[PDB]
């Protein structure tokens, strides 16, 4: 695969994309 | 964070993982 | 605001507008 | 859930809300 | 909830996902 | 352009896309 | 409406156009 | 406008409401 | 119509609307 | 990674994340 | 094909990337 | 490319469809 720059709710759409049924956390504060 | 890994900077979908459940 | 229906992406969207910096956690059943 | 909840009925922003950080 | 940056269509499915069947006027010139 | 099936915020990205800095009105039934 | 129409069955830009501003 | 409120600026959910119908 | 910036996946969500059916390539590259 | 169920545009983001700076076609039939 | 197989049963990043250039 | 066409540059909706297949 790649690696882009992922900011935002596209970061988001992306750890939805990953993880999907797992679920995910973000948290950007760390 | 993943702000700074995935934004900022640059992740792969494989470094995205890191922050599923 | 209005009630939502929210499938998909466009949960995590929701969550990322309504949360914020606060960031989230996306937990579906599985 | 919240996710199956939103997507099968309906919810709130106030509902979403809940799974702020 | 939060203050963010929205702009350009997130702006807009922000707008959506706030007044959904209200319905809405995105009109950037003012 | 093909015709398209646009169903909730997915509209409101098309009408964004359409209508750039003319902004546009969504006005659902409802 | 357009909106319905959209979702429902199928609609152009060219009538999304006419909900420019 | 919206723009300047919200992109610009920041604005919250509540602020976006004043662009509903 | 109108012109606007359209970059990343928006720029792909543009693509995917103008084109639908008939599909696209989208080839940053060149 | 999960498997995903991905209709219309929601594909078009996914090859978008998935190929990055390769970009893709998306081809659908028809 | 991938764009129907995505939509009406899953599929896989990894059927994804097939799709890139 | 499309990149410079329509991202770094602006392009139309007609522009866009250089890019269908
Ligand atoms: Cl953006
Ligand atoms: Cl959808
Ligand atoms: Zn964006
Ligand atoms: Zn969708």
């Amino acid at each position: 695969f790649v690696n882009q720059h992922l900011c935002g709710s596209h970061l988001v759409e992306a750890l939805y994309l990953v993880c999907g049924e797992r679920g995910f956390f973000y948290t950007p504060k760390t | 964070g993943i702000v700074e890994q995935c934004c900022t900077s640059i992740c792969s979908l494989y470094q995205l993982e890191n922050y599923c459940n």
